[PDB]
């Protein structure tokens, strides 16, 4: 429950644009499956989204956990989860594979 | 002589296990140790190689086990993939592949120079 | 028109064409007089060597020895006599059946085109036994060809049904620019400027066409490539063009993806199931994979095991009481010895041959093979009463472990091989399976069955000892400790005995031979004493003496 | 062991549905429509985070 | 006893059925020689 | 040595086809 | 070795323990009406 509130979740509610085609927003999503604030207008919500995910199919079956985080938190609290609700020791390594998309 | 010793180590274990299930005391004194035993089953009835582990202790050695079935067919297949025959056959399968490519080269590069030849001529 | 190709690739094509043809049955619509695409499919004939029909549709006119041909129900002779300069082709002379085309005339050619249309369409719209999917199915090859080639990929295409055409490239001629053009179409007629321009060229000039109808032609291509989803491809670069030949025979069928993965089972290729058939966007209905996972259980295909757990059954969730009452029933396999069996354990306990084999019977069964005291969890009270209140509760907490008695069982021994790899408590699996398999040898040789049968049999417990050896020399070399703990802990599901008793009851000296079994028998044989150089003289001396004891090296807690 | 934290999007995943859920192990299948602008993530990954 | 009189048709089936096993016998022992390891290394050094 | 002889001898098969590409754009300049 | 087992036991099916069964058949007739004969 302590990952619910600490992190943030964030959600599209706005104007709708029409840009190109008038059905995705600014956002993208459908014009009707709605619920940065700059074309946006976002509102900073309580997470909801974490757990764990089951794998299954392309071979063997991995746990892998995930915690849907707000774009603009903390780093601090990220880390502290990382190591506590993880259990997640500190590496000797961080190799980052940045790459093209 | 071949299976003697794999003989003598499987009576070692029947042996052991029986001498384990004996009582303490000789046949011409197990009367004694009969007694014992009965006045122990009576104090607590009417008042070896066999461990009982524990769920995590169990957790840990299915790991560990399939750990080790892991590791036994990677290295089953690394032995089979640096055996002789195997490597003997994928050399071969690629040097067929030889073949096949560097003809194909070959007549690329006589058209190549063919045309090479032609654009000379042009020039 | 003669061509030349690849040797390779002829050789690929041949063994392609060969295998697809054996997996299916096929009738074999090549052109018939020797000369381009025949004398590759002569050539192909010759590598197989060993039914097949090969039908050949040719024009009775340009073929050679007319009046050779001539005679009602005689066997006349018709030698290879092909003149180098005559304009008549003789015949391929390994084509098992023949028709003559006859339009009056000879020497000329398109006498045998539409007959053989009406024909490959008058097959098409058959009824098939099977039925998997419209009826009987046409795959169209091609390898080079003119325009003639286009026209008709363009008839295949909009017919009705719509054919698919597997075409093969690094042939030059059609076949080559359908390819190069199938690599870039994308949405059919989404091709680029410079590559249209450059198939153009291509055809007005690579391959010699006018350029008035290049054009022409070319809308001709587009039209058929308004259906590039029955046009498949074949590069070469093992791959034969049988994975073409069939993924054409299931992609042009109309048919389920159930009745697809049935036909894939019954051709025993798994390639092309991988491939096709368990592909994204594929709809599988309720307990369809479960059923696919049954029938490819009961007809022995491993592999097909291994790619639909792959794709997920969920192992747990397949295997019930009456799944595996099923499996041990089945006779759409391998031959087995478990109705002699059953059939001993019944008469010693105490039969019609539409017996249905019980759990509990196979529980029985268990304890006769595995001998001593072992009881199998089948014949406990608790599945007794399981069995007499319903013949998760139906379900099994490890599967791997009931499949793997169900293989040793049924002599699958790959199928055996493969659920000892998946699961757990493996060396127990492998110790069990080595008794078992030594068991049913005795019981086969006992009765004097087939003395292959015993052989096997031996000889499949010999593997499960070598397995279990080399998994206790592989968890020795790891951890010793944890050795110790695999090696004596209770096995609840089997029977409450340890590893050690399991490997002496099936008699295995190579197992009780190894250093971990021996420091397990040492450190219970001295027990809390740590008696170390000279021991025996010093247990005399402490028998004898008892205030000897008192000098005597002891362990801690 | 080996950590394997990616830093994917979550607007840009697929099945966004299947990962809502409070401390429940969801379903997540190898579903990648080759048509669809989402893209699935990698299925033996360790850890996950969705920005 | 142990010499059963076959019939014409079922003489027939035999003696293709023979003819099946010489076939795949020269054939194995074609592959046989084709996947030995002297063959092998003497196709490649060629 | 074998399997860098299939690999580089992959890569000269590729660098040929993009120089008989080229060959072919300069006689077309030509 | 099959075709010589299989006219070796002639009409009788006698699996496990034969020779003992085919002795007990030749001193006992009524034995023989406890043995397993095969079909047609």
């Amino acid at each position: 429950s302590w990952i619910e509130r600490a992190f943030y979740k964030r959600e599209c509610v706005h104007i709708i644009p029409s840009t190109k085609d008038p059905h995705r927003c600014c956002c993208g999503r459908l014009i009707g499956q709605h619920v940065w604030s700059i074309s946006k207008h976002t509102q900073l919500s309580p997470t909801d989204a974490f757990g764990t995910i089951e794998f299954q199919g392309g071979g063997h079956s991995n746990k892998a956990m995930y915690v849907r985080v707000s774009f603009d938190t903390k780093p601090d609290l990220l880390l502290h989860l990382m190591t506590k609700e993880w259990q997640l020791e500190l590496p000797k390594l961080l190799i980052s594979v940045h790459g093209g998309l | 002589k071949s299976i003697s010793n794999q003989v003598w180590k499987f009576q070692r274990y029947q042996l052991i296990m029986t001498f384990h299930e004996r009582p303490v005391l000789p046949p011409p004194l197990i009367i004694f140790s009969h007694m014992t035993m009965i006045f122990q089953h009576l104090c607590c009835r009417w008042r070896g190689l066999k461990l009982f582990i524990t769920d995590d202790e169990l957790k840990k050695v299915h790991d560990f086990e399939e750990q080790c079935i892991e590791e036994y067919f990677r290295e089953k297949d690394d032995r089979f993939n640096s055996s002789n025959d195997e490597r003997i056959r994928v050399t071969s399968e690629r040097v067929e592949n030889m073949s096949m490519r560097l003809e194909e080269v070959n007549e690329r590069e006589h058209s190549m120079k063919a045309s090479l030849q032609t654009v000379d001529i042009r020039l | 028109q003669n061509f030349e190709l690849q040797p390779k690739l002829k050789q690929v094509f041949g063994k392609g064409l060969i295998k697809a043809a054996m997996t299916t049955g096929a009738w074999i619509f090549t052109g018939g007089v020797n000369t381009g695409v025949i004398r590759h499919v002569g050539d192909a004939l010759k590598d197989h060597a060993s039914k097949i029909c090969t039908i050949g549709i040719a024009p009775w006119g340009i073929v050679e020895n007319q009046e050779d041909l001539i005679g009602r129900d005689v066997v006349r002779p018709y030698q290879t006599m092909s003149n180098p300069m005559s304009k008549l082709t003789v015949l391929n002379s390994m084509h098992s059946h023949f028709i003559l085309a006859d339009n009056g005339t000879t020497g000329k050619y398109g006498a045998e085109v539409k007959l053989r249309r009406q024909l490959e369409k008058h097959i098409s719209l058959q009824k098939i036994n099977t039925r998997i999917g419209q009826g009987v199915p046409v795959v169209a090859l091609i390898v080079e060809g003119g325009p003639n080639v286009i026209s008709i990929v363009l008839e295949y295409l909009r017919d009705t049904p719509p054919v698919p055409v597997v075409v093969c490239d690094g042939s030059g001629r059609a076949s080559d620019i359908l390819a190069f053009g199938h690599k870039y179409s994308e949405e059919g007629g989404l091709i680029n400027e410079s590559l249209r321009d450059q198939l153009l060229v291509t055809i007005q000039k690579t391959f010699t066409y006018t350029r008035t109808q290049a054009q022409h032609l070319f809308i001709i291509l587009m039209e058929c490539m308004k259906k590039k989803e029955l046009i498949t491809v074949f590069r070469m670069g093992h791959q034969d063009i049988d994975l073409a030949i069939l993924t054409a025979l299931l992609k042009g069928a109309n048919a389920s993806a159930p009745d697809q993965l049935s036909l894939a089972l019954a051709w025993n290729r798994v390639d092309i199931a991988r491939s096709q058939i368990f592909i994204y966007g594929q709809q599988w209905p309720v307990g369809s994979l479960e059923q696919a996972m049954l029938d490819a259980l009961v007809l022995d295909r491993v592999d097909f095991v291994k790619l639909l757990i792959e794709n997920g059954v969920s192992m747990h969730r397949f295997l019930t009481i009456s799944r595996l009452e099923e499996l041990y029933n089945t006779r759409h396999g391998p031959s087995n010895t478990l109705y002699h069996l059953v059939r001993d354990v019944k008469k010693r306990e105490y039969l019609p041959p539409d017996y249905r084999i019980s759990l509990i019977d196979i529980g029985l069964v268990i304890e006769y093979l595995m001998g001593g005291a072992y009881r199998c969890n089948y014949t406990r009270k608790r599945f007794r009463t399981l069995y007499h209140n319903l013949f998760e509760i139906n379900h099994f907490p490890f599967p791997f472990h009931e499949l793997m008695v169900w293989a040793v069982l049924m002599k699958r021994q790959k199928m055996a091989l493969f659920f000892w790899q998946h699961g757990e408590e493996a060396m127990a699996k492998a110790l069990v399976a080595c008794k078992l398999c030594k068991a049913m040898a005795h019981e086969a040789s006992e009765n004097d069955m087939v003395d292959d049968i015993s052989q096997e049999l031996n000889h499949n417990s010999r593997d499960f000892g070598q397995l279990a050896v080399e998994l206790l020399d592989q968890s020795y070399k790891q951890d010793e400790q944890l050795a110790m703990k695999l090696l004596t802990y209770e096995l609840k599901n089997w029977s409450n005995a340890t590893c050690l008793q399991l490997a002496v009851a099936a008699k295995h000296r190579d197992f009780i031979a190894h250093t971990c079994s021996q420091m397990l028998l040492t450190d219970m044989w001295m027990g809390r004493l740590r008696m170390r150089k000279n021991s025996g003289l010093k247990v005399i001396l402490g028998i004898l003496l008892p205030p000897s004891i008192l000098s005597l090296e002891f362990k801690n807690k």
